[PDB]
DNA sequence: TCGTAGCTGAGGCCTCAGCTACGT
DNA sequence: TCGTAGCTGAGGCCTCAGCTACGTT
């Protein structure tokens, strides 16, 4: 039960830079990956399988700009964020929880 | 794949964008990861949805399930194919033995009465549970004794009074019914994505309706149900309605680990599709 | 409960209102009261609906089927609480003797290599056409000796030359192969609108072999569409070939619609398959 | 699990939006050099700490420093977690400052 | 609470930037959090640095030992001040009775005795071990150069804690800075000389160069104290703040460590 | 083994050298030879030295003093293997007698109060400065009786008004205090080298009480400055204060600067104070 | 050849609303 | 009232080299 943890700096520079970047930005959208904070994602993985599934895919679809960086949290690590000023994103996506309502 | 069991019952409109799930009302919005996605629950009638979204929905094997204005569950989604390719696993399942096809079924409602008996213990009626065990030993092929209806009747006698029929028109009824419905759209799942069709049951195949097959696997986990509506008997139906999601959480024995009701279900269909094409010899068991 | 079998393939909102259906927006808006229909098809991916409207297409046990982005079914809403009567014949369909399957299936291979000839014929090949003729009368149960397969490498050598091949990556293939995915989403279509499966052929993978088996005497309805555009590009082979929706061509004595053809010769060869009828139905080019 | 050399990782966004914000800014990221936080990526730090006391201890100076603009958010990383950081692309930061070994050499 | 022990081999400069040691070099260069550093030793003579990074390195009470051209150390900072109020301490030092220092320093010594014991007996000399038991109840070479070396790494630490609880070093309890600007840490480090013993012991075969390295341990290993597994400087700290104590006579019971 | 003091102040990088001290900075260089140096203090946070150099500095068992940013010491290099002379006077220090740190501190406030009078004098007060000069000659060991007080009372109000009092948060207060420090880092610095600890004062919270203690005679050199710029900003009175530092004042019977008076007086204080010598020496304005 | 505090402007990083071109 | 992919320009986020003012109640 885990919280991946995706961190880029990626060059802005030439256009192809620029357009690598919007393809990798895509794939983590379409992975289900949660903007945090800017240049911060987070993606929500199951299990250990999932896990190196996820990993050979970034591993495919990397840009090979910048530097991109990643974490393997614990979920009791990372719902335990401290905010210290700002408050939380509470979209469900970003929730661990197994039941859901969308408005009760 | 997925864990989100997603209830949606506020006015909204729900779409389809790049593997997400899209959910909008007037206050907000959210998104939805697709492969987190176990079960999507149309509660209301005020909800408007796209036919993309339900090609999706139904690719990524999520069961889906629509309600009444009375927030009932009154159909499912059927998808007619996969895992592909189901061609191998039909002309099985039309192959299976009549003999076979007892086997397994008795095989199965056995475990039905054993997990009431279990149930009554559990409640301390010592006495009644060690009745329904005299039934069970009593089974023959196909129970044309009908052990099964003499112990369900013993059963719900013992749990909620002599007076107690499962006909009709009580709370504890209507709840015990929502949640055998929870299960048979489990199970009707599982069914069809091993490659079986849901309308064959293996003992009166699909005389009185399209899902028997399911209504038999799932014969030996009705008492899931009993013990969560048992135990809110005194309550109002939409708190037995909640405490009923429980199912969707809690963790059950099955084969020596704490597993997750969806992913027993998985394993116990595709295991007993196997004993039904011989493929293999014991029928998987499930214990409360 | 009804007789109405709507199909929906425009980009639309579905409702209800007052026992209709609602069918919306602009150029087009219909209202249909709901115990006039019997089933409900979405074919396309352009559509939007309401649970309401699915509550109460339950309610009136309306069989609603839903497709995916290439227009074939991939399953409909199933009922906790009655049930459609499409639902009878999947009882029947796996009591379809293999006798009977036999039967059937040799007569609609022969329509296809009858059709297949009068193609033929029609360029005149007055010859191998008659050729082809031959070959049918030959055929038996289950074409065992494979007379199919030698008409139509036969067929094709005729039309396109001896060079081709139906295996060999070319533009003709491509649009052949393309008419014939329109064809086999149709009559899948009408396939499960009539409450069989259409995984299973008349003759043994696929997800669709019953359909593929039903379009067999249509399949020259492409091939002249693209022999007549045998020159051109790919694109326009495409373009040209969705006159089979807008085309009419004789049927039972009447100049029908394609769709509305394969609606009726699905239901009328299933009832054949059943055993309701004697007489499998004919299409002729 | 074990938290031993944890590694306290402090992410934020802060406005730039005004000469005030900016201010607040430059005061907190200089509070953060101060405190031994290296900047692993651009809004991006990280402070190894010995045990929980050292962070309870930080966490409570962090507070007081605490520019009131923004999202700023703190996690705690095991060193194991840390130090197995997969780099999809791009090196690692060789500093000593960056190791969690007691016995340090410039030039052995 | 610091941790780093920072030993310095390059021709280099350092500086003080933002609570940071810089350390700058060909083509290295490095920055390191003072409150990570318990030790900085500047082992060579190719190393230059500032009054800034020095006043910086007394305020965090860090450790500065500098060396010769053979890599000996021969000297350490020494702060004036090590607490506030640290006059509070002086007053008292000066009033410890002669008759405790003496209770104390003999309490100590015996602690030595007990080590060395401990020592000899860890190495199968069971038989001269108990022999120095009875004495309790009552040249030039590579071996002596790393024993020394070791010690004045002991003296060094135990100077730095005494000078922290407001005492001067200069004081011995037994010899009242006759011989030495050093005693009382000499005095203290008495029970801990058999820790530095055994390294040395265990590569008597090796070559000084070795020893030296292998007696770096003694920053990074842990040793059983008060029942504690601890690093060998809070040990050092405890040991001294309390011994400091029983001798000002706030309690009783001088403080122990065995090997 | 050697004689010079050596004061280092200005922005600078020390070095070594066929033994020399090597002193750099922008325009000024100098060397200067080990074996005449005694102590060498380093006064200031921006100079810059050598390991080579501290190694050298430690073999010839040269007093190696580090100060902080106020410029008070803090910290000296202790050699492990042997010993500066200045390591002697502790043990004297220990040994000064009850009776003899009285008869030093009085003789030396006797000093300020005097030289308080002499400064009112100086300013056309000729009977408020007698007045100072009759309590002076009414001090026991230790003033009991604060006639101390009593004449720093008389002279302020008569100087800045009787409606000043020094606890008062003014700008002259300020410069007053600014002005102390300055006096007090300087014997604090002299004090060190002698071998003492400025910790504990001659009469009973401070680092440096025996610092505060010695340069009680001086204080009237700030008073001076900041009265004659009592009517200006802080600022300028800061300035004004650096006079210290360049000015010459009559002592012995020789003009000096301020610094080389500090390290006669105070060598000299430390000795009779150890009782080698009789009579504390004597500074007046 | 010592530090600090505080601001600025050059220059790269990062997201998003809005647009175009496209799709059995 | 269905989806996708890809680019641009506006506008906010973030760091760093380089400059000025300052330096013992
Ligand atoms: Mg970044
Ligand atoms: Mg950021």
């Amino acid at each position: 039960y885990m919280r991946l943890l995706l961190m880029f700096d990626m060059p802005t520079d030439t256009a192809s830079d620029r357009k690598a970047y919007r393809k990798f930005r895509k794939f983590l959208i379409n992975e289900g990956f949660i903007m945090h904070q800017f240049s911060v994602y987070s993606k929500i993985l199951l299990n250990d399988t999932a896990n190196k599934a996820m990993l050979a895919r970034l591993k495919q679809n990397n840009p090979q700009r910048g530097l991109i960086t990643l974490l393997n949290v614990t979920e009791k690590q990372f719902s335990r964020m401290i905010y210290l000023h700002g408050e939380q994103d509470n979209r469900v996506a970003n929730s661990d929880e197994r039941i859901v309502f969308l408005g009760e | 794949m997925g864990w989100r069991t997603v209830v949606v019952n506020k006015h909204s409109k729900l779409s389809y964008k790049n593997n997400h799930l899209v959910f909008k009302a007037i206050d907000h919005q959210e998104l939805i990861h697709l492969s987190e996605i176990d079960v999507l629950l149309l509660e209301t009638t005020d909800i408007s949805l796209t036919t993309m979204l339900l090609k999706r929905l139904i690719d990524e094997k999520i069961l889906v399930l629509f309600c009444d204005d009375k927030r009932l569950p009154i159909g499912k989604i059927l998808p007619f194919y996969g895992r592909h390719d189901s061609s191998l696993q039909l002309t099985r399942q039309l192959a299976w033995t009549e003999e076979r096809k007892g086997q397994v079924w008795t095989a199965i409602i056995a475990q039905k009465i054993t997990n009431q008996s279990l149930h009554l213990a559990q409640r301390d009626y010592g006495q009644k549970a060690a009745a329904l065990l005299a039934m069970r030993a009593e089974l023959r092929l196909f129970d044309p004794a009908n052990r099964e209806g003499h112990a369900a009747r013993s059963y719900f006698n013992t749990l909620f009074g002599n007076d107690f029929t499962r006909e009709q028109e009580n709370d504890i009824n209507a709840g015990l019914n929502y949640g055998y419905t929870l299960l048979l759209s489990i199970f009707a799942r599982e069914l069809v994505q091993t490659g079986c069709f849901t309308q064959l049951g293996l003992k009166h195949a699909n005389q009185f309706n399209d899902f028997n097959l399911a209504s038999d696997l799932m014969e030996p986990f009705r008492p899931l149900v009993d013990q969560i509506i048992y135990e809110n008997r005194k309550e109002a139906f939409p708190i037995m309605k909640r405490k009923l999601f429980a199912l969707f959480m809690n963790t059950y024995m099955y084969k020596k680990k704490q597993m997750f009701l969806t992913n027993i279900a998985t394993d116990y269909t595709k295991h007993v599709v196997k004993v039904l094409n011989q493929e293999e010899e014991g029928v998987p068991e499930f214990g409360i």
